[PDB]
């Protein structure tokens, strides 16, 4: 399973962000709004292939969560679909980026602003986000935003859609990497 | 589902589908409620889950 592939919790479907590890323990990152309240994660809608259990969740304020893999045999590729990822980097204005998600597949665009505040309502406000002109639709939450072989962010949300065009905000991945002490591989 | 606090300028992108009266599957409640607002209250909820 790799970045952008579907993941299912008991309440819905999101996308896997990036496979990461600390020592010999493997985890995957995704959006915090997907990890909030979820305990177990599976690879299919039928819930027959277990992936793992939520180990941390930070949403709102930030939007990132991490799942510890408990499935011993599934391949945990350090890629996004087939693209390899080899380091993490901070987004910059004008950067060409690509997002992969389980509903819309792969879509590219550029970073248009940094440190944006996105108010999802009811007190769910997230700060510090990357603004882009890449589209995203339900199901794509938590998928990776990458630039070449660099990991950049995790899909959070936005407006619009891939047919007409949209604006999606992403949680910077370096913040998540540092909060959990993990690294991309 | 109650779409009173809508519209909302942004929606998270998790998938938990709802079936609108226009026969379209809306991917989550936020996307459904922004479209109810956009239609000026004419779209309604047919049932939960995909259409």
């Amino acid at each position: 399973i790799s970045g952008g592939d579907a993941i299912y919790s008991s309440t819905g479907r999101c996308s896997l962000g990036f496979n990461v590890r600390s020592g010999s323990t493997y985890y995957f990152l995704t959006a915090g709004h997907c990890t909030d309240g979820a305990t177990t994660w599976w690879a299919n809608s039928a819930r027959t292939t277990v992936l793992g259990t939520t180990s941390g969740s930070s949403f709102p304020n930030n939007d990132y969560g991490i799942v510890r893999y408990t499935n011993t045999t599934i391949p945990k590729d350090g890629t996004v679909g087939g693209q390899d990822i080899t380091s993490a980097a901070n987004a910059t204005v004008g950067m060409a980026v690509t997002r992969r998600g389980s509903t819309t597949g792969t879509h590219s665009g550029s970073v248009t602003a940094l440190n944006a505040t996105v108010n999802y309502g009811g007190g769910d406000v997230v700060y510090g986000m990357i603004r882009t002109n890449v589209c995203a639709e339900p199901g794509d939450s938590g998928g990776p935003l990458y630039s070449g072989t660099r990991a950049i962010g995790l899909t959070s949300g936005g407006s619009g859609n891939c047919s007409s065009g949209g604006t999606t905000f992403f949680q910077p991945v370096t913040e998540a990497l540092v909060a959990y002490g993990v690294s991309v591989y | 589902v109650d779409c009173s606090e809508y519209p909302k300028p942004a929606c998270t992108a998790e998938y938990r589908p709802l079936c609108g009266s226009d026969n379209k599957t809306y991917g989550n409640k936020c996307n459904f409620c922004n479209a109810v607002v956009e239609s000026n209250g004419t779209l309604t909820l047919s049932h939960f889950g995909k259409c």
